[PDB]
RNA sequence: UUAGGCGGCCACAGCGGUGGGGUUGCCUCCCGUACCCAUCCCGAACACGGAAGAUAAGCCCACCAGCGUUCCGGGGAGUACUGGAGUGCGCGAGCCUCUGGGAAACCCGGUUCGCCGCCACC
RNA sequence: AGUGCAAGAGCAAAAGAUAGCUUGACAGUGUUCUUCCCAACGAGGAACGCUGACGCGAAAGCGUGGUCUAGCGAACCAAUU
RNA sequence: CCUGUCAAACUCCAAACUUACAGACGCCGUUUGACGCGGGGAUUCCGGUGCGCGGGGUA
């Protein structure tokens, strides 16, 4: 299913579990990568991938984008490298599709996107001054998998 | 609305907040109001009985007399004039 | 400072947890004034689904009645540490609990203006330990 | 005191925006009105902010309109100096202006139409498409903004 | 106390002091309450009325004020508690007060009680008040004879203070006698 | 108000804590069951009767802010959102300008450890 | 928590629990609102009165069924008082 | 303790705004009689579009 469908915030938010049954699970592995029993505070870099534009991204493309990155980034700093990455979001927002004409329309479920406003940060890497351009690949290779167009912001970082 | 009876659409307007929640001040119940007094209704939630239809919250009405305890109080519901039967509890001296 | 703050004895309650009553007798005896009936809550599956029924009796003895049963029942136990309240109460043992207080405690047992006895004039483990071993026989 | 001037039709304005600009006694396009600055107009000026032109003009200015376009309660009448003084509280046009700046009084109490129906702006005006920081005519003008739109409708 | 959406008693409930629920039933009668207390040594008796800004004591009686005409026996007793009603009605009969409502606050509704013995007083004082005849303790008590005879038991007397040995219900008669006597300064 | 009773508002009054106060005065704790009355058993309570003792509870007075609450300053914020207007921008979801309104969280500093009414009373 | 049953709402010296007593789940007749916002429309419903007769309570007072909003039916005809 | 996120059928908070009544100003009415009341006659009960707010639906 195309993203055309879902990718716009066109409707109301549509979350309560107590109201809603058969919701598919999601397909994202982890939400905290890298080395995760250290703390954000001990790198002195920190670089967040922000959206451009308001948007839902259902869980098959948060999957993608965060694996193709974090796959980027054990490739070039290792299955333990020193870095930590975070996908700050999870999919709430329980999307249907209506698959009898229009009559009797409400859709069955069918899948979960998480919300995100313009500006916002749906990544957020923490890295040594040496990794900097290896985590502003990895995010390359990930907002090429997500509608919007997006910011590589670097936060703490004054190495350049 | 799914229906019709007389508290559709009452969960905001008939329910306290949680502070004011509990048995009310006697003092409200027991106010004495004269003809042709100004007094605004506002049911209480607390209160179960002498309230009026829902649909008048709100109303600035005019005391004309009373029956029993409760009193009688006059507005105009849109263009039409109505009687509304209600007790002290449920009222509120206007200004 | 000392005489209303000195403990004393509210209330010996003796009881028998029983289940399904003919004991009453012994209990009448034992300490002298008539016993209770006593009834459950919630059903049990050990074939106890009556709500209210008798199933155990208990006496409540004040003043000398608790005290002329103390000085036969005391020396009945050997009484420890840990067998205390939080609030300075101990049971033992048929049970018999003994509930100790301070002076003024109808301060919260009275139908006006009552109150919730302070923290500092609640009666304590220690406190309670050395009043009762301070007559008739030994803590721990 | 404010000069309202509309300069927006009727047609596909809100109702009770165009009963707001009746009640200011306005009923055409560029027709003109004073209006006292009380809390009361000041709601009544902010509601109809996006379909008219207003702001406090010069005595000068006020002066120039009056004699060009104020008229008697009924009939053809010119209002001039003589009509001023045979007619009002005041002995010619500038005390009447005045009066109407510092709102001792209105053009009613004076016997005279509540209404100025002013001319098309000569040269045109700066369009009713945007307000006037925006480079257009329509809300708050300055007072010499005013003066200058009023002129051109003398 | 716990947090934001926590539910605080009204003052007077916190304190134990007034049953809300009481006070609504006794106000929706619109007449005045006859506001009858008591203290391990006192008895009180208040003719109240409801106000702006708060409830408004127009007459009322203390047992202590009892002594200021002749009154030398203890103040927490059936006698006692009588005549303090009968003083309280009697000043409430001189405000315009006409008639009233048992308010016995926290009190048990106990039969021959003294709150029953004030509402018999402040009844005889000539105020109208909603009352029960056998609810009352039998004159006899009233006067303060259960502790005449409790003093027969004697062997050591009743009251330590010297008011008398045997003491003296004869003295609630002349009392009652002084009280219901026009003269009687109010 | 050198301690009381009935309240109104119903946490600005809650929670917790410190200090002070009573020979025939007040409220209590307190002493005691012949009576009225009382405990499905207990004068515990309720009720009655009373003063040997006490200020340790309660209560009243003075006060502390750690938690909760109220209001206020400064910051967040004229931000978020928004009534009216636009031949303003954007492929579009949407955004912007002008006009009139305008938060919430949170942080920092203050306020708040009740206010008021009637009656009685060294 | 409990309060018969949906949901939302009400309730703590109670509207919940226990005990005891009781039959107001009563008769007559209205006011008002609802049904049907505004704005006419029946049955049905609710709140609030007056009259009669009662229950309980010291008494104020409470009881026109169940804390509130669902549990309902014209004319003709029959049976019944 | 710290750290990452939400709600059409959540709310310790909380707008703009809508709304009852009243006063003030404005406008209007007392020969153009308003407001209100009674009566005669209808037509009408396929609507559509823009804008704002929507709910369904990939649209
Ligand atoms: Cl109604
Ligand atoms: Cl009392
Ligand atoms: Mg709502
Ligand atoms: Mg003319
Ligand atoms: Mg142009
Ligand atoms: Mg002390
Ligand atoms: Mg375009
Ligand atoms: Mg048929
Ligand atoms: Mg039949
Ligand atoms: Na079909
Ligand atoms: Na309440
Ligand atoms: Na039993
Ligand atoms: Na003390
Ligand atoms: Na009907
Ligand atoms: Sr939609
Ligand atoms: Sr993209
Ligand atoms: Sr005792
Ligand atoms: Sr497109
Ligand atoms: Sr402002
Ligand atoms: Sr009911
Ligand atoms: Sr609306």
């Amino acid at each position: 299913k195309p993203a055309s469908m879902y990718r716009d915030i066109d409707k109301p938010a549509y979350t309560r579990r107590e109201y809603i049954t058969g919701i598919p699970g999601s397909k994202i592995a982890q939400h905290k990568m890298g080395r995760k029993q250290k703390d954000a505070d001990d790198y002195p870099v920190q670089i967040s991938l922000i959206v451009e534009e308001t948007v839902q991204l259902r869980h098959g493309s948060l999957e993608a984008s965060r694996l193709s990155a974090n796959r980027h980034l054990i490739k070039e700093l290792g299955e333990e490298g020193d870095y930590k990455m975070t996908l700050r979001k999870f999919p709430h927002q329980v999307l249907r599709e209506n698959k009898d004409g229009m009559r009797a329309a409400f859709g069955k479920i069918v899948g979960t996107a998480a919300r995100v406003q313009a500006g916002e940060q749906l990544f957020t890497a923490y890295c040594n001054v040496e990794d900097a351009e290896h985590v502003k690949e990895a995010f390359r290779r990930a907002y090429n998998k997500i509608t919007p167009s997006c910011r590589i912001d670097s936060s703490p970082a004054g190495n350049a | 609305p799914s229906s019709n009876g007389p508290l559709e659409g009452t969960r905001g307007k008939l329910k306290n907040k949680p502070r004011d929640r509990g048995t009310s001040p006697p003092q409200r119940a027991v106010e004495e109001f004269d003809d042709g007094e100004k007094v605004h209704l506002k049911i209480d939630p607390s209160v179960p009985n002498g309230r009026f239809h829902p649909r008048f919250d709100g109303q600035t009405g005019t005391v004309e007399g009373k029956q029993g305890d409760a009193y009688k109080v006059d507005i105009v519901d849109g263009g039409k004039e109505k009687t509304i039967i209600v007790t002290a509890a449920h009222l509120r001296r206007q200004e | 400072f000392h005489e209303m703050r000195e403990p004393r004895i509210e209330k010996v309650v003796v009881h028998m947890g029983i289940g399904h009553a003919n004991a009453e007798d012994i209990l009448g005896e034992i300490t002298g004034q008539m016993p209770v009936r006593t009834k459950a809550k919630r059903t049990v599956g050990e074939f106890d689904i009556r709500e209210g029924d008798p199933i155990g009796a208990k006496v409540t003895l004040r003043d000398e009645m608790a005290e002329e049963f103390l000085q036969t029942a005391l020396p009945l136990a050997e009484l420890a540490t840990s067998q205390f309240d939080d609030t300075g109460n101990f049971s033992f043992g048929l049970d018999v609990t003994v509930n100790l207080v301070r002076p003024g405690y109808r301060v919260a047992k009275r139908d006006k203006a009552s109150r919730s006895i302070p923290t500092k004039h609640r009666l304590n483990p220690a406190d309670a330990v050395a009043f009762i071993e301070s007559t008739y026989d030994v803590e721990v | 005191m404010h000069a309202l001037v509309q300069l927006r039709g009727e047609v596909n304005m809100h109702t009770d925006i165009q009963d707001t600009l009746e009640m200011l006694n306005i009923h055409h396009v560029n027709h003109c009105t004073l209006v006292p600055e009380t809390d009361a107009y000041r709601g009544m000026v902010a509601k109809v902010n996006d379909f008219v032109a207003f702001g406090e003009p010069s005595q000068e200015t006020l002066e120039t309109v009056l004699a060009t376009r104020a008229e008697p309660l009924e009939g053809d009448a010119d209002v001039d100096d003589e009509w001023v003084a045979e007619h009002t509280d005041y002995d010619d046009i500038s005390g009447l202006a005045f009066a109407l700046l510092s709102e001792e009084t209105t053009l009613r109490e004076q016997g005279l139409s509540p209404t100025l129906r002013l001319h098309p702006p000569r040269g045109g005006h700066d369009g009713v498409k945007h307000p006037v920081k925006e480079g257009g005519q329509l809300g708050k003008h300055d007072t010499e903004g005013i003066d200058d739109l009023l002129e051109a409708m003398r | 106390a716990t947090g934001p959406r926590y539910k605080v008693p009204m003052r007077r409930r916190r304190e134990a002091r007034t049953d809300y629920h009481q006070r609504l039933r006794l106000l929706k009668s619109g007449k005045p309450r006859l506001v009858a207390r008591k203290s391990n040594k006192h008895v009180r008796a208040q003719l109240v009325t409801l106000g702006p800004n708060g409830d408004d004591t127009l007459a009322s009686a203390h047992s202590s004020d009892l002594a200021e005409y002749g009154w030398e026996a203890p103040t927490g007793n059936m006698p006692s508690a009588y005549l303090t009603g009968l003083l309280a009605g009697l000043r409430a009969q001189e405000a315009g007060v006409e008639e009233a409502v048992l308010d016995i606050g926290l009190n048990s509704p106990t039969p021959g009680s003294k709150v029953f013995a004030i509402q018999e007083g402040a009844i005889d004082a000539g105020l109208d008040i909603p009352h029960n005849d056998d609810v009352l303790a039998d004159w006899q008590r009233t006067r303060g004879a259960h502790i005449a005879e409790y003093d027969e038991q004697l062997e050591e007397p009743l009251y330590s203070g010297d008011f008398d040995a045997a003491d003296l219900p004869e003295h609630f008669d002349e009392l009652r006698e002084t009280l219901l006597d026009g003269d009687i300064e109010l």
